[PDB]
RNA sequence: UAUUAUAUUUAUUCAUAUAAUUAAUAGGAUAAUAUUUGUAGUUUUUGAUACCAUGAUAAGGAUUAUAAAUUGAAAGUGUUAAUAUCAUAAUCAAAAUUUAUUAUUUAUAUUAAAUAUGUAUGUGUAGAUAAAAUAAGAAAUUA
């Protein structure tokens, strides 16, 4: 415990200084923030990698059968029109009922990251690929 | 305190990099407090309800001969922007000023509109050692 | 409002640096390190990753056990029997004066990495493949063992008189 | 296979020492003993490990026996060469269990954890969907989706 | 007494109704309070001298139908469902000079597009 | 006399996928719950993290709440029935009597004179032998009677 | 399942009888009974651990509510919820303070009574001691500090201060 | 819509794009237009609100 | 626009899990054969007990109030929008003594003390 | 020399304080009578303060062992009692990182009530360091 040393000073033309860089700080936020909306909702509208993982079932079987049939011609509509993110995905697929409760105990789901990605997605690296200048938390292309 | 920046500098000790119960730091010094979410502009930081109504600050409660700075709890509203009076909120050093009014700022907590750490930093109110010591951390050119 | 063309006291100010490394302070480089694998040594990997067989996994091979001999299936059995037959073999008394080496003392303090670091790189050297105190090998003769695929029981009609 | 991530492997040894806390864990080295079993193999040597780690777990709290001073220093070699060979025996089922668990796997359609080796189908480890977007140890980049090892009908 | 302890719930132990009264600060208030409520509870519950409408119902599990019962499920209205197959047999057997694979959706299912 | 894990492990020195050991917040943990706890990647203290999943009775808490809903969900699938509300009169002699509200009483015994000693809670009555009362307007029965076995009759398990 | 609740008005019924719905508003207007209308029926959770003997910590009382959200600023929390007034709160207002005789009685009250006087404090006389004691040798370290500077700037007609040396 | 439920539903007509300025290459905003001088509103309290 | 955005606008009277909007023909497999698949089935839907049947039980509802029943599926849990505890947590009376830790008493009676 | 074993296992990216006045007593219903309802005499002192101003409790394993038995110590770590003779600096919210002395959540599902953290994917990878023989499971190189 020794006496505290006094704090120096705050600085000649600091105030200036500090309001100036806040303003445009702030100034600057505000198209961070426009622009990570844009890209937050551009997101929201475009399509994604399908959500399940094939490496288990039901899905690894092949795509003429079994889930994939039950996909073709009864959910395709839907799943298209939530375009396949993860979320409505495995909502729907438990309110289609017909392969009732397996959807979260034997069937297998992508990882949160990796089930992000935008439908085409080739290579793994494309989740380090996409923008940061932007805020969205992940949820950007 | 090692250094005294206030009057507490004298009465209190650090103790350490000591653990406090989740959600009580006796200091509420919010750095978090402008981190910027698209998705969760309006969820975080703000308003647990948007049905709430805005907090006491927003409001003159008496008679009043003035103020000088309002508080930052205090809700940027769309005449924050347009009446075109002086609006300050305590930060530090001293003060910072809206002067420059945008509608993006309403419906938010001023809170959320003044970054509390600027990377902006005066070699002023540095020590030599303190100066030192933000080199190493690579802050500071030198 | 209306995002200005030049930014006075923004861009101003010194820019962070890039991190050098990675792990502990940051100061790790990117290098072959012991947890790597060796795939070019025998059927597991070497060191061996963590493996969990489940209940689950042992149900799944019962089916799959059943549903082969069903279907008359004898050959998957028949490298099985195999790799057991190799591997399986009664390891030989070891001769006087030949133990595991330790790590030194007084070289290193006790608390320092040093110490596993050597255990790994010993065991990472001798693969399965380099154990010669079991007697795997052409050679070896196993009287516990049935030689090949004629001498077991779904062969048993060439057995018959 | 439920866990599916990088790994950090455990020199055999240590594994061992963890005695009857993991490595023979009654109720682990039963199911093992299963595996065999199903597959229509004797397990001996789970058994001979067994045996030894039974009678080390009965007497683990005694004292070891009084030691009479010896210049031949017959004594401390006979004892740590029976050490070794019970060590050597050990290891070998230690091998036995990850030979075995690769090998069922690439029976049963089933996917290991994150860079690790099964013999007929992937001889590199195997990896999908890691942490890091390349092959940890070939330092070849991973393709999206996570690679297939077996054809598609269930 | 049926009335009576459905309408104080876990105010009734053993048999005993037992009505604890905090609300004011006196305990001469909480014995006016107490009695108060007590002469109030019982006079709904002496409704039930009023006729069977205030009794109090009885609530019984009633099981699901049974396993017996179930089976008739399968054979509810057997012939119409007959007759009915042979005709979607026959659309099916026409379809499928069409199409590789014939959906329930083609035959009797029916989707509404728009 | 559940075998699960009803207790979120404490924290420590940050675990690894290791033989005998798995990451804190692995998915195969809660039955995949702990996406919610989860905090990705090497997290750098100062600047990141959400406090509460770091927190031990917050995050056992919420570990709770997940418990009870499997427990009230496997309840719930265990029930074949429904309570409907009868009128005195029609309900079978057995419920003629007074039944004390739960947790009120010392747990009941249906008929204890008829040598029947179970919980009058927990007994279930056929939706086909309460069919005269349930549904009186539909004339014929809707419900056919149930069969019953004679346990008097020569069968194959009589060695007959 | 996702259905409307229903009730049978006993008019209805081929036998009156009263139904449990009627006798629940029945016990609300009794007790008074705040009755959430948004309580969803799906969320009934007992506290498991409390309420089961199974674990060490059974109490066979609720006593949390499973409930992520609830939180002390809901209308519904304020509604049942214990007031500060005369709970420990006041009697550490009132009995926790510096000098705890004070607690008890005004001290210039028991002083009076007991000894013939008002008594300073400790501490004060420590000081007032101590500058009898140090005045008697050096003077002249000093200072005069008041409370009201006017007594001694302009001091009465009389108060002629004895000269020192 | 936040991500935990309906996010799927949002729509690209909630973005005010009149508002800012964008970069044809990239896609992205650069600058935001000012709000405040053209702004017009028949609703500066709600509507039925007098003082 | 309000119930467009379902997550948006909770007021704090509002609880968790949502109720799904009601559906005509749910709830029972014959109505629900009946109305959608086949259509020309006599029976449309399963016989009504006359008296009233109580789904949520334990549970008193509110009459004529759409309700849902606790999920039996493990998915139907997983999958809802139920959140997760994330502030500071409170008791409407355990709020008095402050923390675990500090657990405030006015007066040191026995803990197994009983009210005559 | 007898009264009996360190060479095992697991770890290491560690940050948080602010907006000046400490000096005294005073009782009420169901009481045999008090307007004491409404009790009114400025001004001669000086230390715990932002400041020199003695005392006192921490942490820190190294040889009194097994039986009916504890693996935490006195040698002193801000706040405490005789040295005074620059100054009101104290939280009742919503706040400004440089400080040796700190075990964070690492890939199926991820922001609902006090407001609550945007950042560092990089072959479990330098140097150097931490902890443990106690309801656990470790056994042979004293002064
Ligand atoms: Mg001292
Ligand atoms: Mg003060």
């Amino acid at each position: 415990w020794a006496k505290p040393k006094k704090r120096p000073k705050v600085g000649q033309g600091f105030h200036e200084k500090a309001q100036k860089w806040r303003e445009e700080y702030l100034l600057d936020r505000h198209r961070a923030l426009a622009d990570s909306l844009r890209a937050y909702v551009e997101f929201s509208t475009s399509k994604r990698v399908e959500p399940w993982d094939a490496r288990f079932k039901p899905f690894d079987r092949i795509e003429k059968d079994g889930v994939y049939v039950l996909m073709r011609y009864m959910m395709e509509e839907k799943l298209q029109l939530c375009n396949y993110h993860h979320r409505p995905v495995k909502r729907l697929f438990c309110n289609i009922g017909l392969m009732g409760p397996q959807i979260t105990t034997k069937a297998r789901w992508k990882p949160y990251r990796f089930a992000t990605n935008p439908a085409g997605t080739s290579k793994a690296e494309r989740m380090y690929q996409r923008d940061k200048t932007v805020y969205t938390h992940g949820h950007n292309d | 305190l090692k250094i005294a920046k206030s009057a507490f500098g004298f009465y209190l000790a650090r103790r350490g990099q000591r653990k406090y119960p989740f959600l009580r730091r006796p200091h509420i010094k919010n750095t978090h407090s402008m981190n910027p979410s698209a998705p969760y502009f309006w969820s975080f930081m703000t308003a647990k309800s948007q049905m709430a109504f805005l907090p006491e600050e927003n409001y003159i409660t008496g008679d009043w001969t003035g103020k000088f700075f309002v508080s930052k709890r205090q809700v940027y509203t769309l005449q924050h922007a347009t009446s075109g009076a002086k609006v300050r909120v305590k930060s530090f050093p001293s003060i910072f000023e809206f002067n420059s009014p945008s509608r993006w700022n309403i419906g938010k907590e001023m809170n959320t509109l003044t970054k509390p750490r600027m990377d902006l930093i005066d070699e002023q109110m540095l020590t030599k050692k303190q100066r030192l010591d933000y080199v190493r951390a690579g802050l500071l050119p030198k | 409002t209306a995002t200005p063309e030049r930014f006075s006291v923004l861009g101003t100010t010194h820019p962070k640096p890039k991190r050098t490394g990675f792990g502990r302070n940051n100061k790790m480089r990117s290098k072959p390190s012991d947890n790597v694998a060796w795939y070019d040594k025998g059927p597991v990997e070497w060191l061996p990753r963590p493996v969990r067989l489940t209940y689950d996994h042992l149900d799944q091979l019962q089916q799959w056990t059943m549903r082969a001999t069903l279907d008359g299936r004898t050959e998957e059995f028949n490298r099985i029997r195999d790799l057991h037959r190799e591997w399986s073999q009664h390891p030989l008394m070891p001769v006087l004066g030949d133990v595991e080496p330790k790590f030194p003392l007084n070289l290193f303090k006790q608390n320092h990495r040093a110490k596993k670091r050597f255990l790994v790189r010993w065991h990472k050297a001798n693969t399965p493949a380099n154990w010669l105190w079991m007697p795997r090998g052409p050679t070896v003769v196993t009287p516990l063992h049935r030689t090949n695929p004629t001498q077991y029981p779904e062969n048993w009609k060439q057995m018959v008189q | 296979n439920t866990f599916l991530t990088s790994s950090v492997a455990t020199p055999p040894i240590s594994v061992i020492r963890t005695g009857p806390k993991w490595w023979a864990d009654p109720e682990r080295m039963v199911r093992q003993k299963l595996m065999y079993f199903t597959l229509g193999v004797d397990q001996l040597p789970l058994r001979r490990t067994a045996v030894i780690q039974r009678d080390l777990q009965r007497f683990h709290m005694c004292k070891p026996p009084p030691r009479v001073g010896d210049s031949t220093g017959y004594k401390r070699s006979r004892a740590a060469q029976l050490n070794t060979w019970y060590r050597r025996i050990q290891y070998q089922e230690y091998h036995m269990q990850h030979l075995f668990t690769r090998h069922v796997w690439g029976l049963l359609r089933v996917y290991p954890g994150n860079t690790t080796k099964i013999q007929g189908k992937a001889d590199d480890g195997y990896v999908g969907y890691d942490s890091v977007p390349f092959h940890r140890y070939n330092r070849a980049p991973l393709p999206f989706p996570a690679r297939e090892l077996y054809e598609r009908r269930k | 007494e049926r009335r009576l302890r459905i309408l104080a719930q876990h105010r009734v132990g053993m048999g005993v109704l037992k009505l604890d009264a905090d609300k004011y600060e006196d305990q001469a208030d909480n014995v006016t309070f107490g009695t108060t409520k007590l002469s109030e509870l019982l006079a709904d519950a002496r409704k039930a001298q009023l006729g069977e409408e205030y009794w109090p119902s009885v609530e019984l599990k009633v099981r699901k139908p049974s396993g017996q019962s179930k089976a008739h499920y399968s054979l509810i209205d057997n012939e119409r469902i007959e007759k009915r197959s042979r005709e979607l047999y026959e659309k099916y057997r026409d379809a499928k000079k069409r199409s590789l694979f014939v959906t329930p959706m083609e035959t009797w299912l029916e989707v509404k597009g728009m | 006399v559940s075998t699960g894990e009803f207790d979120h492990p404490p924290f420590q020195f940050r675990q690894r996928h290791t033989f005998n050991t798995t990451p804190l917040h692995d998915a195969n943990r809660f039955g995949g719950r702990t996406a919610y706890l989860r905090e990705i990647g090497p997290v750098n203290i100062k600047k990141q993290g959400r406090r509460f999943k770091k927190d031990p009775r917050t995050v056992q808490f919420n570990v709770d709440v997940w418990c009870a809903q499997q427990t009230l969900r496997k309840r719930w699938k265990q029930r074949d029935w429904e309570v409907i509300e009868i009128p005195f009169r029609l309900v079978p002699r057995e419920q003629q009597r007074v039944i004390p509200e739960l947790y009120t009483d010392i747990p009941q015994m249906t008929d204890p004179a008829r040598n029947d000693f179970s919980n009058i809670r927990n007994k279930v009555y056929d939706r086909e032998e309460l069919q005269g009362v349930l549904f009186p307007a539909a004339g014929a029965m809707l419900y056919p009677p149930l069969q019953r076995v004679d346990k008097q009759a020569m069968t194959l398990d009589k060695y007959l | 399942g996702v259905h409307r609740v229903g009730y049978t008005h006993p008019s209805t019924l081929p036998v009156p009888c009263a139904q449990r719905w009627d006798l629940r508003l029945a016990r609300a207007r009794i007790f008074q009974e705040y009755i959430e209308e948004k309580a969803p029926g799906a969320w009934q959770l007992e506290d498991e651990r409390s309420m089961s003997p199974e674990f060490k910590t059974f109490t066979g009382y609720p006593m949390r509510d499973m409930r992520p959200g609830y939180g002390q600023n809901l209308p519904d929390y304020i509604m049942k919820k214990r007031l500060p007034n005369n709970t420990h709160y006041e009697l550490f207002a009132r009995r926790d303070i510096p000098n705890e005789d004070n607690a008890m009685y005004g001290k210039y009250l028991y002083d009076m009574t007991v000894h013939g006087t008002s008594l300073p404090s400790t501490y004060r006389m420590h000081k007032d001691i101590n500058k009898a004691q140090r005045n008697d040798r050096k003077l002249s370290g000093n200072r005069f500090k008041v409370l009201c500077s006017s007594g001694a700037k302009n001091p009465p007609s009389g108060w002629e201060p004895i000269p020192d040396a | 819509n936040r991500p935990e439920v309906a996010m799927h539903r949002n729509t690209v007509g909630l973005l005010p794009a009149h508002m800012w300025e964008t970069d044809k290459k990239t896609g992205k905003v650069k600058s935001v237009k000012d709000s405040v001088r053209d702004y017009q509103t028949k609703t500066p309290y709600p509507k039925w609100v007098q003082l | 626009n309000a119930e467009r955005f379902p997550h948006e606008y909770h007021t704090p009277t509002s609880r968790f899990p949502p109720t799904p909007s009601e559906t005509p023909a749910t709830q029972d497999w014959m109505a629900y054969t009946a109305k959608y698949l086949d259509k020309q089935f006599t029976i449309s839907a399963e016989p009504a007990p006359v008296y009233n049947v109580n789904k949520l039980w334990p549970m008193q509802q509110i009459p004529g109030k759409v309700d849902q029943t606790p999920f039996e599926e493990d998915q139907t849990w997983l999958l809802h929008s139920i959140p997760v505890q994330q502030l500071e947590m409170h008791h409407h009376e355990k709020d008095l003594q402050d923390l675990p830790f500090i657990n405030h008493e006015q007066f040191p009676r026995s803990l197994e003390w009983n009210a005559p």
